[PDB]
RNA sequence: UUUUUUGUUCCACGUACGGUACGCUUUUAUAGAGUCGCGUUCAUCGGGAUUUGAGCGCAAAAUGUGUGGUAGGUUUCACAU
RNA sequence: AGACCUGAAAUCAGGCGAGGUUACCCGCUGAACUUAAGCAUAUUAUUAAGCGGAGGAGAAGAAAAUAACUAUGAUUCCCUUAGUAACGGCGAGUGAACCGGGAUCAGCUCAAAGUGGAAAUCAACUGCUCUGUUGACUUGUAGCCUCGAG
């Protein structure tokens, strides 16, 4: 095994802000969030808090 | 993914995908472009024709940039500076000025077709029938330097 | 000035007052040893523009290097390899002989750091050379400023590694611009090309 | 070689493993160039860092367009000004003994610069009483100084836009601007072809 | 404005005049021929400039010609040997008064 | 260690015997030789009627010399010293 | 007899060199296996082995430079030019540079002149906190000057 194999993927900017985007689409609802935690006792999704 | 290639899959069978009676040999038929004189001439007839010999006289130390000239078409322009599209459209007084060195070209070539609003090109240089779809739309030529 | 007079009849070498006066040095040349040392310079002319400075701690070398090239080094001449490196005979050599001298004069003066070297004369089987040294231990070089610069540890043997003026000359770096593009060193230019560049993106 | 390929064309037939320069310091890089920029400006502080640079057109005809920062300025151009060339690195300005002014326009462009530059610079005393010369001493009015600004980012260098939309002239539409450029070229060509012919 | 092609090209620029530079014509000077008339009787001149010398003394634009031709052969250019056959040809105006 | 900072920290108080700048004008005291260069031989280069080096032979010049990627001459121009 | 010049001696007084290390660096010296489906030019390679020399870096360095533009402006390194111009039994193969965008930025001093109302210079040994006594040196040591002018 050579050190040179090449270890690092450029991905394109673009596909990784749609893809942060839709990641971020997805802490609303609790279809999502309860499929991949325990969402009984919280109030609300998005859970905003003050500053 | 060494998971998703044919050896993975062809693991189990002897011939390891070569073949029985030919074999996986070093180096059958030479190396590189080896044997393109001889052995590997029908492949070079066809496929690569006008690869063997010489034609045009030598150029030394040939510099580019000396020779470099990037081309926008007629076609185009107005791409090139579409605010001052509805200012021109109007008035009949004025016109809209199109230095196309900003942009970064130097040569206007003709392949398009242009709408009818006077306007000023200013390039190095112009191809013989850029000039005549220019004047046609009233515009005017400019040359700089 | 007297030594704008000295280099100009200088020039002069084909001349009779000179080739006279030339033809006698190279004879006592050649009666003395290899490398031996003159107690002052031949040409006080040619040393003053080559940074010799007559105070204690310069001293000056002769030294003689036979003219002609070298044989490739084989036994009766069998090479063992490809016809065209079956070359004894006129082979040359990287170094001019004005740098061989500098070299000859490393285990001689090992203390003492060689700062330049000129032509004296000439002979069918010799050619004589005068070495400028310096001591840089003594203190009339060490507390002066404008050749303080060679006791730095740096500036050891540099003969053997080839930064005289004539070690500057067979290298190519009296020369400059696209005939010597090629070679910061003729070795470090073919190591940066050469080398597979595989940036971390790819 | 078979099939419709391209005619391969590598080059690795020299012993290359020993060559082969990688790229995982590249980071590492970056953050050691990085520390050594705040610690000279911490040294600095008050100082800012580089120093001025004047603005240059590019040589060869595919850069004559653009602008670009040079490497220093022109001992014309500071007698303008009336900076000495001894002194102006103290300053923060590049001198550079090789180029010269051949037009006027790239003289009075760096011209303004510097004066520009001297505009912004305030110059602390030395200690303890004022000094006129040696553009000033500053008193101890003195308004404030940010810490150091760069000098690059300071006085930055845009490709200015724009035409003034025109007229159309008489002997605008008239001239033939094919035929006109196509006679410059083949009168170049022809010159000692001309001096025979005419002689 | 101005044109890219032709023997008036270029853009047009208000040109400035660059003043005098290094660059300063190397001329002989009153001092410095007096340096080398000197060494020129002391030294004298070398064997093959005498050659050269004699078949100027001969005139004929024949031998004259093979002068150029020597003077050629032993500095090693032509414009080395216009240039030494131009200066001896100085040398013996002055020597045949 | 801040004076000796791998580029300058804070207030307090100092000075011209010397030495160095800048403005106008006048200007020739003037710049490295067995070196440059050329002819040949051998190596080296992408460098091709020679990229760079070396040996041998020849061996310079002062409004000069070197370079301007084809050998050569005449006449200009540019760039370097 | 006395001035120099040249060359020796000394376990003389006080100093300096040698050898080691291998990752990187500087200089010489110098192959063949191998590729070309043979092979000799070419290639491997201006590489390995060999022989020298260093340092925390080394070498390079302020143009006898690029250019032919509205021109640039020490050196090194990165990206790009570019698998391009060019080389090559024009076969196999080989192969840079300028411009451009960045890291980093720093410039300088000897020879060529001029103390000649006056060797102003340097070292060694001794002596108080910078004098004295020998020597080097006019076959040129200080100051001044380095083309950006002087």
């Amino acid at each position: 095994n050579k050190t040179w194999r090449r270890w690092h993927r450029k991905v394109n900017v673009t596909q990784k802000r749609h893809a942060v985007a839709s990641a971020v689409a997805a802490t609303g609802l609790p279809a999502l969030v309860m499929a991949r935690h325990r969402i009984d006792e919280v109030p609300e999704l998005p859970l905003v808090v003050s500053e | 993914t060494t998971r998703l290639r044919k050896t993975r899959k062809r693991r189990g069978h002897v011939s390891a995908g070569y073949g029985r009676v030919g074999k996986h040999r070093k180096h059958p038929g030479g190396r590189g472009k080896a044997g393109g004189m001889h052995h590997m001439r029908i492949n070079y007839d066809k496929y690569h024709p006008g690869y063997f010999g010489k034609v045009g006289m030598r150029h030394y130390h040939l510099l580019k940039n000396q020779y470099t000239c990037p081309t926008v078409n007629v076609d185009k322009l107005w791409s090139l500076v579409p605010a001052t599209l509805e200012k021109a459209e109007q008035s009949k007084d004025k016109a809209a000025v199109i230095d196309v060195t900003k942009s970064g070209y130097f040569k206007v070539l003709g392949k398009g077709d242009l709408p009818k609003i006077p306007v000023i090109v200013k390039a190095r240089f112009f191809s013989k029938i850029a000039e005549k779809k220019i004047k046609a739309a009233g515009g005017a030529c400019v040359l700089t330097g | 000035g007297a030594y704008k007079y000295l280099e100009e009849l200088w020039k002069k070498k084909q001349s009779d007052v000179l080739r006279f006066l030339l033809r006698v040095r190279t004879w006592e040349y050649r009666q003395l040893p290899a490398v031996h040392r003159c107690t002052q310079s031949t040409r006080p002319d040619k040393a003053r523009r080559l940074g010799y400075k007559k105070k204690q701690g310069f001293v000056i070398y002769r030294v003689r290097v036979r003219r002609g090239d070298r044989k490739k080094q084989v036994h009766k001449g069998i090479v063992y390899g490809k016809p065209k490196n079956q070359g004894v005979r006129k082979q040359k050599s990287t170094r001019n002989l004005r740098a061989v001298a500098e070299e000859k004069v490393r285990k001689i003066c090992g203390g003492l750091r060689v700062l330049n070297s000129y032509w004296v004369g000439q002979d069918a089987v010799y050619k004589y050379y005068e070495v400028i040294l310096v001591d840089p231990a003594h203190n009339a070089i060490r507390n002066d400023p404008r050749i303080n610069w060679l006791c730095k540890p740096v500036m050891k043997h540099r003969e053997c590694r080839g930064l005289t003026s004539a070690g500057k000359k067979y290298r190519g770096l009296r020369t400059k611009g696209s005939g010597a593009a090629r070679l910061p060193s003729r070795r470090a230019c073919w190591k940066k090309r050469q080398a597979v560049r595989l940036r971390r993106y790819r | 070689v078979s099939k419709n390929n391209v005619l391969p064309n590598v080059h690795l037939h020299k012993w290359w493993q020993r060559y082969v320069k990688t790229w995982f310091n590249q980071p590492g890089r970056k953050q050691s160039r990085r520390l050594r920029r705040q610690e000279k400006a911490a040294k600095l502080g008050v100082v800012p860092s580089g120093l001025l640079r004047p603005i240059v057109h590019p040589p060869t005809q595919r850069y004559n367009l653009k602008v670009r920062a040079g490497r220093g300025f022109t001992l014309e151009e500071l007698k303008s000004v009336g900076l000495s060339p001894r002194v102006a690195l103290s300053i923060g300005v590049a001198v550079d003994h090789r180029r010269r002014n051949r037009s006027a326009e790239s003289l009075n462009a760096n011209v303004t610069r510097l004066k520009a530059y001297l505009a912004k610079l305030v110059l602390f005393q030395r200690g303890s009483k004022a000094k006129k010369g040696l553009p000033a001493d500053t008193p101890k009015s003195q308004i404030q100084n940010v810490k150091h600004v760069k000098i690059s980012t300071a006085m930055p260098i845009k490709a200015s836009k724009r035409c003034k939309p025109r007229a159309i002239t008489a002997e605008e539409q008239k001239f033939m601007a094919y035929a006109t450029l196509r006679k410059a070229l083949r009168d170049c060509k022809n010159v000692g072809k001309h001096e025979k012919k005419l002689a | 404005s101005g044109i890219a092609v032709g023997l008036k090209r270029g853009y047009v620029v208000t040109k400035k005049a660059t003043p005098a530079r290094s660059r300063r014509p190397r001329k002989l000077s009153p001092r410095m021929s007096s340096i080398r008339e000197i060494i020129r009787q002391v030294a004298g001149f070398a064997p093959y400039e005498r050659r050269i010398i004699e078949l100027l003394k001969i005139g004929t634009a024949a031998t004259t010609k093979r002068a150029l031709k020597f003077a050629k052969k032993r500095l090693g250019t032509h414009r080395r040997g216009k240039g030494k056959r131009e200066e001896l040809q100085n040398v013996v105006s002055a020597q045949r008064r």
